[PDB]
């Protein structure tokens, strides 16, 4: 199996600059697949950005086509998004995703369309058409037709992960990572709760692990909160019985990682 | 914003059905092919629906969808608590590679069970105090409905200075999380003899308790 698709670009971007998102296809069938891009601000709803097919055709948003350019690399399986001169208004979370474009022939009700005719041959070339005078049409010109109107399909069948966007004029601050246990609250619980806090950090988001990934069962890790610092903290926690254990945790805009160390002892 | 019109929320009780419209022009929902998508907050949406009617790959017959003019409808059957999300239509607008949202409905399925918040607390590290910080941090999750309030204690002082409180997040179950944190200078967390972080949850209270003597 199934195409899996993973945005990658920048998490942070400075107002009027240029916004560079990749979208990396993995395990389709196919040799290749039409590639859309949708964005959600927060608190708005989806907005359509566009995308190219497999033949190397792009179309966009009309509202934003002024403002973006999607380019292929099949050799990479790799579609790519620019989006110029952003402004705090494009933060958003950018998905890509496979797309279902198709242009149909509509016809009137009554009307037939396809070359299967029925005794009946020579119905393929009209658009739209009924073999109704009485008896058999052999001929294209013994069938009644009108011209076809147009109607176009456009969905999404697979979405990507989505990648944070923001765009804005403020500094980063990698966090502080600091180990928690709530051992000293029950000394002799069976369990040890360990955790991490992610202090004071901007912009959003960071990424939390335990043990590379290892320890997946039992973690929960919290949303952030805004604090007066002006800096946001969130922490992890995980449940264990009463080894060594590790938080993972990534700032992707100020290119750091920190594996902190926690004790289980209690 | 969103160009197809949805309601904003809709609730269904629990094994019951629910439907949700979603309003366009002759030129959009009109032409037909709707599609329908269902997203939890802070991930990637699912196809549910595309054609109007036909289910996406692998989505179970409880969705179904309809369309009568300018008017699509998409109905959730037999409501479970993962169906609580937001829903979203769509449609090209005058070109297979021009696409307009609508403006989501977030679901609510009611009748859940009440579930009170588990509560953790962790005292201040060796590394934050050695920069004449303490943060304590109160971990609450696994509640339901999502609504808590939370009160500071130390030494029977009730603390509102320097708290700060996150909203109820829903978590996967359908339960909901948040975390609330007292930050303090090293000082003041050594002065007293414990810290409490209390969680009301639909009457209850839920406390635990930590003492700077025992924690550091």
């Amino acid at each position: 199996a199934q195409v899996q698709l993973r945005e990658s670009g920048p998490s942070l971007v400075k107002p009027s600059q240029t916004l560079s998102l990749t979208c990396t296809a993995s395990g389709s069938s196919l040799s290749d697949e039409a590639v859309g891009w949708v964005r959600q601000a927060p608190g708005k709803s989806l907005e359509w950005l566009g995308s190219i097919d497999t033949g190397g055709n792009t179309g966009y948003n009309p509202n934003l086509k002024t403002r973006l350019s999607i380019t292929k690399d099949n050799s990479k399986s790799q579609v790519s998004l620019s989006m110029s001169s952003v402004t705090p208004e494009d933060s958003a979370t950018y998905f890509c995703a496979t797309v279902h474009q198709e242009t149909h022939q509509t016809c009137p009700d009554g009307y037939n369309s396809g070359d299967d005719c029925g005794g009946n041959w020579d119905c393929g070339t009209l658009d739209c058409w009924r073999c109704d005078w009485g008896g058999f049409c052999r001929a294209s010109t013994d069938y009644r037709s009108v011209t076809a109107t147009y109607t176009y399909e456009w969905y999404i069948d697979t979405w990507g992960q989505g990648l944070l966007v923001t765009v804005s004029s403020a500094s980063t601050t990698a966090p502080k990572v600091y180990p928690l246990s709530s051992c000293c609250g029950d000394k002799s619980s069976s369990t040890v709760t360990l955790g991490c806090l992610v202090s004071s950090y901007m912009p959003e988001p960071v990424t939390v692990t335990w043990n590379s990934g290892a320890l997946k069962s039992g973690v929960h890790t919290f949303p952030a909160v805004l604090q007066s610092s002006g800096l946001y903290s969130l922490s992890s926690m995980v449940t264990v019985p009463g080894q060594t254990f590790t938080c993972n945790v990534a700032h992707p805009a100020s290119s750091t990682k920190v594996d902190k160390a926690v004790d289980p002892r209690c | 914003q969103g160009v197809l019109t949805q309601p904003s929320s809709v609730s269904g009780s629990l094994g019951q059905r629910v439907s949700i419209t979603c309003s366009g022009s002759s030129s959009n929902v009109g032409r037909g092919y709707v599609s329908w998508y269902q997203m939890t907050p802070g991930s990637a949406p699912r196809t549910l629906i595309y054609g109007d009617t036909n289910r996406a790959s692998g989505v179970p017959d409880r969705f179904s969808a309809s369309r009568s003019g300018n008017t699509a409808t998409l109905t959730i059957s037999s409501l479970q608590a993962e169906d609580e999300a937001d829903y979203f239509c769509a449609s090209a607008e005058g070109s297979s590679s021009n696409a307009v949202f609508g403006s989501g409905t977030t679901l609510t399925v009611l009748g859940q069970p009440k579930s009170p918040p588990s509560v953790t607390l962790f005292p201040p590290s060796t590394e934050e105090l050695n920069g004449n910080k303490a943060t304590l941090v109160c971990l609450i999750s696994d509640f339901y409905p999502g609504s808590v309030t939370v009160v500071w204690k130390a030494d029977g002082s009730t603390i509102t200075r320097n708290v700060e409180t996150t909203r109820a997040s829903k978590q996967s179950n359908s339960k909901y999380a948040a975390s609330s944190y007292l930050s303090l200078t090293s000082s003041d967390w050594k002065s007293k003899g414990s810290y409490s972080c209390e969680v009301t949850h639909e009457g209850s209270t839920v406390t635990k308790t930590v003492k700077p003597s025992e924690c550091s």
